[PDB]
């Protein structure tokens, strides 16, 4: 950021870019190293009522595998065939 | 400090030439920085 | 409370010190035995007993969420103080 | 006619309709050597016949690719070759026969 | 419900239908088909069916599992056939995954699946190295991860964590030597299991 | 009690593979000593090969014999192709191990192990 | 959605073919690359002047361990062994017994700093903020033995660094 | 095609275990006793195999507990004692089997606390 | 022939008349949560952790005490049963002290473990907690009576097993306290067993205090040689040192008890 | 044919050469095998998490995500939306970290050394983002089952925005050095051609597939966290060579910036770990006042949470390809088995196939194009 006008012009010309607008060295734009204290929010289970654990217990809703066939009609695929991808409209080609 | 330098070079220390009876004119160590200044020098805080 | 043994070695706050015939103290020759001089047992014994006007008092160790889990201490016995199990601070009921 | 399939090692096919008609016909030929009640024959004949009807109904390659939903027509040709190769292997394996052996009783029990 | 993983019945039904589809087509080899509560389809097969079942899944037009994601083993010493061999396959055409499992013991060889997937070459070498399962007709079966001359199969449940030998440089012989393992600090085994049951849904009959 | 074999149907064919492996190991020892510049003799190397073979002389299962030959052939390939280094070949001889006591009294003096 | 990174046809007019011939024979795109390194030569470097200048760190930084006290000087650690239990590397070893005043305190608290993975799980698990990873990262030693910390070393680290440790905790404890 | 093998299953020679840790070790096959500190019984379901305890000594430097026993931490889990015994036999380990201890059914009656004429009458609640 | 048919979650079991609901459930491998119930002590029915729904019965029954009737379907995992456990656990923890890090029970605590498995995962208790005076009952058993959950296991053990009526409850309601009332030592050859049966850290071994955590100990099942009874024991060791002695159940010898000398 | 035992991550290559032509390539690995998978069986689920930082030790947080997703699937819980947005944000920062390492060390290996220095100052700035959220520059252990460990410090997103605003210019400078350089193209174009069918059968994934025209990206076809809520393009090659895979990786760096820009704007409020204290530890203030909280904190950090029994294969689109874990739970608080699927394992297994008919110096390029870290290959 302290480079002379000539040196700024020289390196801009050699690179073909406006290097001064996107310097890779950080100056004052960074955020201050001392910040005000946070006050973080709480989750949906922070309630005083209507909040029994048995109604929100994910682990106890897990089940053993469903056995569809044990040793003791239209054809099907594991899922529908995947759909063709669409070419990008942002920039289809490099 | 010089806030016109880029982040990282905007703070520095010039070590004392003697610390706890050890000649440190040429032998400087990063561990000579005491804890209260350590926080400031490493930018863990803004206030010295 | 750093005391030193007859052989000159400092006794730690845990009571450790190599005895006379212990070869292991050779490790300190030409070097030093690192000992912390601030015995927490002697430091907590310096704090005064806090006089309170309730049968039950709570201690979180000070500093709110920066202390220890908050515990409630019964002060019914009058022949001793109530001691916090976490930080060692003492309490006594007034009158 | 497209310049490329976009997949390395997969060449464009100039005559996809004829190529697919030949492969599907070959598949139904090999499937005739499989017992009539084998599930593999019944299912493979059904899906092969469905693809064959599309090929006979749609002269346009791009619309055929849309009906088949198997990617580029060159990908569909390759899958037909894979099915034909598989069908010949099924004749040797005869997987429609009963289970060779039951596992030990606790073989598939988890947790132990 | 914000903290509970949502179910997907459409995928569960699709995978159940395809599981039956496979069982009907290869009854010679399929022993069990199950779909887990998070929608993963497992086909358990007799080990004779490795090549036929994998070939069908790779090549059948209604399957097209062209990618072997992974191949590994699990050691379960309480079983008569202690080693469970697991194949995880991916179908790009149908955007689906499937798991094929079979079994073997210390002395029974499994047919190498390199003919079906070239990916299997190194995976089967690792299984041989770590579990000692031999794969028949492998193009080049040998250790891959352990040191040369290493004795034993480390990933077996009865192989000790720190092994039997350790290395150091010995100045007298001017080379690295192997010696029986001694540890300055023994690894501290922890007994962590709670004596109270956590999951009633998985309780086993007494 | 009917099992799928590895390579051999019975002990007779297993023993044939064992002998072929021994011949390959026996003939390889002179090259190994020279290639790795070992400080043992060819007799010492061939004695070790016999010692390694003899410790398994009690096996009556052709499947166990088959795996032993498979592992022995793997061990030979590593040596012949110089995937092993001097340290790997010389590990068979344990020249930094002090001989552990054998009799009851010697073991009694040093510690508690059997 | 996808894009092609390299699906293009060079033009085959004379002006385009002559453009590519000149690039081949006059090395124009090589000369262009020379321009970019030339531009960097005249940029200010990113190097900082260590040890007189230090790379920036945050209050969460996980450095050398220390054992902390209450303001009274009493040890915070009450030998609960949660840190030992959680330690992924089994780098912590603890023994405890009733102190002469009945207090629940450790008689051994070792951290093998060559087993430690500096993961911070011990300071998460501690219910009393007793064990922390401090801000110091400049404690390399000349011998392996110097990195086997016992309770005396760790208490001395706490007394040495508490001024900075407490300030860092003050900045981050509302995020915990 | 299959073959007939009439031999006892022995894999000691292909496991890589040193000989000293096969012949000299004594495996213990047992169902763990309930930890008397707690009432839960979920840790008494499976069979466990562990090996004989061997020397631990103090590390001169730190006082840590050192060992030279590679199997000091090896504990295996089995659904039945038969599975545990089968695993022990093929690995060459001599073993002791301890039969499962099960609490015997008890006869409990809240009403006996108030017996008219029996000693089961409780003096407090 | 004497057996009656009941159902545990719809699965039939044949039990002897007089079998409690809690015992019917353990015939199908289901362990009902409990605190006051101990199978070797008289039934108390005060903790209420064993409450369980009977199908088509509006009121939850105490499984430890209620005899099972023919044809009952016990719903050990219904919403009513789960809500009953959550509420009782919430009441148990309302006044309990935040002591786990300094409490010897931590890591082998039934209050911790059943709170993890059967209770809620948070607190809505916004008041101050009860705090209780400690009692001195000898050199062997340390008392931290703020941890007591008033299960009366120690009282029943002392009275029935040790035949010593020195333990009782004094006061009433939330102020009810377990102890001796007067300054008295509970010195009996079986006294150390109240440490094991106390579900919480209210009664702990004084010699064992603070030395180890349960997860780090290695259990060696062994035999006692202090007398000729041959009590079955577990020797807890850590890093090559004996830390404590625990009873090992043996129905035909020591049941689940040991003497103070053995312990 | 001449035989050579090259090499002393660390790689040993045994190559058979015929003049200048590689006749065979035999990679000998395991020089960094550290029994991670066995060690994990002695750890609780939380204790095993830091092992995943040290697999592909250039993509630390992506590895954490794959493991956490697998555990959450077995647990039947889900992380809160803000945790999911943080995980996608840092997953794409991690992709930039990896891709910078891949391209520049690929270039450094073949003599183009300067771009390494330019872009590693960019890596150093992203190491700061890692340190500010977790206190560690690389092995953050920040993404955990149930969410993330802590919320972002105030002011971090502002600095990520400032970093991102200028980064595409850094990519442009890297392209000026390599993309049109005839020496770079001579070293990369038509080197290591892999066909679409060979790529699938050999088990390739990621750019090793897309370089050959296969339209596959797990972030699109099998999305996880909030990847279905962001917009981006998948780069696709046409020739399946080293040059096209170089272009794919450079373009993927640009698409990562595009995603990062969306994560910054759409970051929602709320908690950052599942509000279920039987899985995720309670806040420290709760742990020190509420009895239930203290119990659950105590048990989570000693026993750990128990995971319902079952087995899952979970995969993500990691920067090096498909990274998955086959995680088996026996119902306890420690995993029974954890097989790590590392994409570089199958890629390196294809080196012999890919190097056929090439010269010795091409093998260096082909190893670079595969993006090989032996932390994950050897595990
Ligand atoms: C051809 C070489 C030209 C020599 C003159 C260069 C010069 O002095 O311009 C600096 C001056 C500052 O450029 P900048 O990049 O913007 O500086 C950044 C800050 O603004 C700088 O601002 P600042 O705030 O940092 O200013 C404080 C700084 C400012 O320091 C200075 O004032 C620079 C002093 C440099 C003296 C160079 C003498 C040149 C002798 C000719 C022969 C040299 C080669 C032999 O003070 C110092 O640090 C002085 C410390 C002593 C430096 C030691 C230099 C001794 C070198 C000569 C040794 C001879 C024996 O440049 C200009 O203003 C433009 C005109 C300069 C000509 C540029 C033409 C391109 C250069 C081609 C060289 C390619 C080889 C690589
Ligand atoms: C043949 C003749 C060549 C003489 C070389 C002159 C070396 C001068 C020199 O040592 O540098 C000063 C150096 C500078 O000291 P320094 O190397 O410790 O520098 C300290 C500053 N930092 C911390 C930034 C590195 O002096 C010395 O190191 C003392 C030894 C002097 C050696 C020459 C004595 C004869
Ligand atoms: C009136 C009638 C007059 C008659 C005479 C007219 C003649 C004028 C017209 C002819 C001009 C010819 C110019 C001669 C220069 C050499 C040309 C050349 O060979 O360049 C091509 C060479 C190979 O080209 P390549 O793309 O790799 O492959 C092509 C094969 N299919 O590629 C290369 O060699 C590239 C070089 C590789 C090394 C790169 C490092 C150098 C880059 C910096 C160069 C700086 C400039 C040098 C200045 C020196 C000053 C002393
Ligand atoms: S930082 Fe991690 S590895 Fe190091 S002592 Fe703490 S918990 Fe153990
Ligand atoms: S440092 Fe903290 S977690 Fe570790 S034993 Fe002490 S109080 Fe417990
Ligand atoms: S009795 Fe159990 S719940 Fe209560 S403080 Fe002790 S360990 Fe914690
Ligand atoms: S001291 Fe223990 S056993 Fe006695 S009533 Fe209280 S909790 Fe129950
Ligand atoms: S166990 Fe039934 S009320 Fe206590
Ligand atoms: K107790
Ligand atoms: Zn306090």
């Amino acid at each position: 950021a302290s480079a002379t006008r000539f040196i700024q012009w020289l390196r801009n010309w050699a690179s073909g870019r406006d290097l001064q607008a996107k310097l890779q060295l950080r100056y004052q734009e960074i955020s201050k190293r001392t910040q005000p204290p946070p006050k973080l929010p709480v989750g949906p289970s922070h309630k005083l009522s209507n909040n029994y654990y048995c109604t929100r217990d994910g682990r106890r809703e897990a089940m053993p595998p469903s056995i569809v066939m044990s040793s003791q009609k239209k054809a099907v695929s594991p899922a529908p065939p995947i759909k063709r991808w669409e070419l990008s409209q942002d920039e289809p080609y490099l | 400090e010089d806030n016109k330098q880029f982040f990282g070079r905007h703070r520095w220390v010039i070590y004392t030439t003697e610390m706890n009876g050890k000649n440190t004119f040429w032998d400087v160590d990063g561990s000579m920085v005491p804890p209260e200044w350590h926080r400031w020098l490493h930018c863990m805080t803004d206030d010295p | 409370g750093v005391r030193t043994s007859p052989t000159g070695e400092k006794v730690t706050h845990t009571g450790q010190v190599y005895d006379d015939g212990d070869y292991r103290k050779v490790r300190f020759v030409g070097r030093q035995k690192e000992v912390n001089e601030n015995f927490a047992i002697d430091l907590i014994a310096e704090q005064p007993v806090s006089q309170v006007g309730s049968r039950v008092i709570s201690c979180d160790g000070g500093g709110g969420a920066l202390g220890h889990p908050r515990v409630y201490i019964n002060l019914d016995k009058e022949t001793k103080t109530g001691t916090c199990g976490y930080c060692g601070l003492q309490f006594r009921q007034q009158h | 006619l497209k310049k490329t399939t976009g997949l390395v090692g997969l060449a464009v096919c100039e005559t996809p309709h004829e190529r697919l008609k030949i492969l599907y016909t070959k598949i139904l030929d090999v499937l005739g050597h499989i017992p009539k009640n084998a599930a593999y024959r019944k299912y493979t004949e059904q899906i092969t016949n469905e693809k064959l009807s599309m090929v006979k109904a749609e002269p346009d390659v791009k619309k055929l690719e849309e009906r088949l939903q198997g990617g580029q027509i060159e990908e569909v040709i390759l899958q037909a070759e894979n099915e034909l190769s598989l069908a010949r292997k099924m004749i040797q394996w005869k997987p429609w026969e009963p289970l060779v052996e039951e596992p030990p009783a606790s073989q598939w029990k988890w947790p132990i | 419900r914000p903290t509970v993983r949502p179910r997907n019945d459409v995928a569960h039904k699709q995978l159940s239908a395809f599981g039956e589809y496979v069982a009907e087509i290869l009854p010679k080899y399929v022993q069990q088909v199950q779909v887990s509560c998070f929608n993963e389809l497992e086909i358990c097969i007799h080990p004779d069916g490795v090549i036929p079942v994998l070939t069908f899944l790779r090549d059948h037009s209604n399957a097209q599992f062209k990618s072997l994601a992974d191949l590994t083993a699990v050691d379960i010493p309480t079983r008569q056939n202690r080693f469970e061999i697991v194949y995880n396959l991916l179908s790009l055409r149908f955007n689906s995954r499937i798991r094929v499992k079979t079994y073997t013991d210390e002395l029974t060889p499994i047919e190498s699946s390199v003919p079906v997937y070239k990916a299997a070459n190194w995976y089967e070498r690792e299984i041989w190295d770590m579990f000692g399962v031999f794969f028949a007709n492998h193009p080049d079966l040998r250790r891959i991860l352990t040191d040369y001359g290493f004795e034993g199969h480390p990933f077996r449940k009865d192989f000790p964590l720190s092994g039997y030998v350790e290395l150091r440089y010995d100045d007298e012989v001017k080379r690295v030597v192997a010696e029986p393992v001694e540890l300055a600090q023994e690894f501290r085994k922890f007994d962590l299991n709670s004596p109270w049951e956590a999951f009633p849904a998985y309780r086993q009959p007494p | 009690t009917s099992v799928k074999p590895i390579f051999s149907r019975d002990m007779n064919e297993a023993k044939r593979r064992v002998r072929e492996l021994y011949r390959a190991w026996y003939r390889e020892v002179p090259n190994t000593v020279h290639l790795f510049q070992l400080d043992i003799s060819v007799k010492q190397g061939r004695d070790k090969v016999r010692e390694m073979f003899k410790k398994n002389a009690h096996i009556t299962d052709p499947r166990v014999v088959d795996l032993l030959v498979i592992k022995g052939k793997m061990e030979l390939e590593e040596t012949i192709k110089v995937w092993k280094q001097r340290t790997h070949v010389m590990r068979f001889f344990h020249e930094t191990e002090a001989p552990r006591p054998k009799d009851f009294l010697s073991k009694f003096y040093v510690g508690h192990d059997p | 959605t996808y894009k092609y990174v390299n699906l293009r046809e060079p033009s085959m007019d004379m002006k385009s073919v002559t453009d590519r011939a000149a690039q081949t024979l006059l090395w124009t795109e090589l000369i262009r690359g020379l321009g970019m390194t030339l531009s960097y030569l005249f940029r200010e470097p990113a190097t900082i002047n260590y040890p007189f200048e230090k790379g920036p760190l945050s209050p969460r930084f996980r450095g050398e361990h220390a054992l902390r006290r209450y303001p009274s000087g009493e040890e915070r650690c009450i030998a609960c062994k949660l840190c030992e239990a959680v330690c992924p590397a089994q780098a912590i070893t603890i023994e405890a017994e009733p102190r002469a005043d009945g207090s629940r305190r450790t008689t051994r608290y070792d951290i093998d700093m060559t087993k430690c993975i500096y993961c911070g799980f011990c300071q998460e698990a501690c219910p009393v903020d007793a064990i922390v990873e401090g801000p110091n990262f400049e404690f390399s030693t000349e011998t392996h033995e110097e990195l086997l910390y016992n309770k005396e070393k760790l208490l001395n680290n706490g007394d040495k660094w508490e001024a900075e440790i407490a300030a860092n905790i003050q900045a981050d404890y509302l995020y915990r | 095609q299959l073959i007939t093998v009439d031999e006892k299953l022995d894999i000691t020679t292909i496991t890589g275990v040193p000989e000293e840790h096969i012949k000299t070790r004594k495996a213990r096959i047992f169902v763990p006793a309930r930890n008397n500190m707690q009432s839960g019984v979920n840790n008494t379901k499976k069979w466990k195999m562990e090996f004989d305890t061997r020397e631990r000594w103090e590390n001169p430097l730190m006082g840590w507990a050192s060992t030279a026993d590679p199997l000091s931490n090896l504990v295996l889990t089995f659904s039945t004692k038969e599975d545990a015994v089968a695993f022990a036999e093929k690995n060459g380990w001599s073993y002791d089997v301890e039969e499962r201890k099960v609490p015997k059914p008890k006869s409990k009656s809240y009403g006996a606390n108030f017996s008219w004429n029996k000693r089961t009458r409780v003096s407090t609640k | 022939s004497n057996l009656i048919e009941v159902f545990v979650d719809g699965q039939s079991v044949m039990v002897e008349p007089g079998t409690t609901v809690l015992q019917a459930c353990e015939k199908v491998g289901m362990q009902i949560p409990r605190f006051c119930y101990h199978e070797r002590l008289s039934v108390a029915g005060n903790c209420r952790m064993c409450l369980v729904e009977i199908e088509k019965a509006p009121k939850v029954v105490a499984a430890c005490a209620m005899p099972v009737m023919k044809g009952w379907n016990i719903l050990t995992n219904s919403e009513k049963t789960k809500k009953a456990r959550e509420g009782v656990m919430e009441f148990l923890l309302a006044n309990h002290p935040l002591d786990c890090p300094i409490c010897d029970q931590g890591g082998e605590c039934d209050l911790q473990d059943q709170s993890m498995m059967f209770g809620s995962d948070r607190s809505r208790f916004l008041e101050g907690k009860r705090a209780v005076e400690d009692k001195n009952i000898g050199p062997l058993v340390k008392t931290i009576m703020t941890r007591c959950i008033q299960c009366t296991r120690c009282i029943r053990f002392a009275s029935e097993i040790a035949g010593v009526d020195d333990l009782g409850t004094t006061g009433r309601g939330n102020d009810m306290q377990v102890g001796t009332y007067i300054e008295k030592m509970f010195m009996s050859e079986l006294s150390g067993n109240i440490i094991d049966i106390c579900p919480v850290g209210a009664l702990t071994s004084k010699p064992y205090a603070f030395t180890a955590r349960p997860w780090e100990t290695r259990k060696t099942e062994s035999i006692d040689v202090m007398d000729a009874v041959g009590s079955n024991i577990v020797v807890s060791t850590r890093t090559g040192e004996v830390m404590r002695i625990l009873p090992r159940m043996h129905e035909d010898i020591n049941e689940e008890w040991i003497s103070d000398k053995t312990r | 044919n001449l035989t050579l035992n090259f090499g002393p991550g660390v790689l040993r290559l045994v190559m058979e050469l015929s003049g200048e032509m590689v006749r065979k390539c035999d990679p000998h690995i395991g020089l960094l095998h550290r029994g991670t998978e066995k060690l994990i069986e002695y750890k609780t689920y939380l204790q095993a998490l830091p092992y995943f930082d040290r697999l592909d030790y250039v993509s630390m947080m992506c590895n954490e995500q794959a493991y956490s997703l697998a555990v959450e699937k077995l647990l039947n819980i889900r992380p809160p939306p803000r945790a999911q947005w943080i995980r996608v944000l840092f997953g794409e920062i991690t992709r930039l970290l990896n891709h910078i390492m891949a391209v520049t060390t690929h270039a450094l290996d073949i003599g183009a050394m300067t771009p390494f220095f330019w872009m590693f100052e960019e890596r150093e700035k992203m190491f700061e983002f890692y340190e500010r959220v977790s206190g560690a520059r690389m092995h953050a252990a920040y993404v955990r089952p149930g969410g993330v460990h802590q919320d972002l410090p105030l002011g971090l997103m502002d600095d990520i925005y400032e970093f991102s605003k200028n980064f595409s210019l850094r990519i442009d400078e890297l392209e000026e050095m390599l993309t049109n350089n005839r020496i770079w193209r001579n070293r990369t174009v038509d080197i290591g051609i892999v066909t679409a069918e060979d790529a699938l059968n050999y088990g390739f994934s990621g750019v090793m597939l897309r370089g050959s025209g296969i339209q596959w990206d797990l972030r699109k076809t099998q999305p996880y966290d909030v990847y279905d809520q962001v917009e981006f393009d998948v780069p696709i090659g046409s020739r399946g060579d080293c040059y096209d895979r170089y272009l794919c990786r450079v373009e993927e760096m640009r698409q990562s910036i595009r995603i990062i820009s969306q994560c910054l704007n759409k970051m929602p409020p709320g908690e950052i770990k599942v509000d279920d204290a039987k899985v995720s530890p309670p806040k420290r203030a709760e742990m020190k006042t509420s009895m239930e909280s203290l119990i659950h904190h105590f048990k989570l950090y000693t026993e750990g949470y128990q995971v319902p029994p079952g087995a899952t294969y979970t995969a993500i689109e990691a920067p090096k390809g498909e990274f998955g874990v086959y995680l088996v739970s026996d119902g306890s608080s420690r995993p029974y088995r954890c097989k790590i699927k590392a994409p570089g394992f199958a890629h390196l297994a294809g080196l012999d196939k890919m190097s056929k008919g090439h010269m010795l110096a091409d093998v260096v390029a082909i190893i670079g194009t595969q993006d090989i870290v032996f932390g994950e290959v050897d595990r």
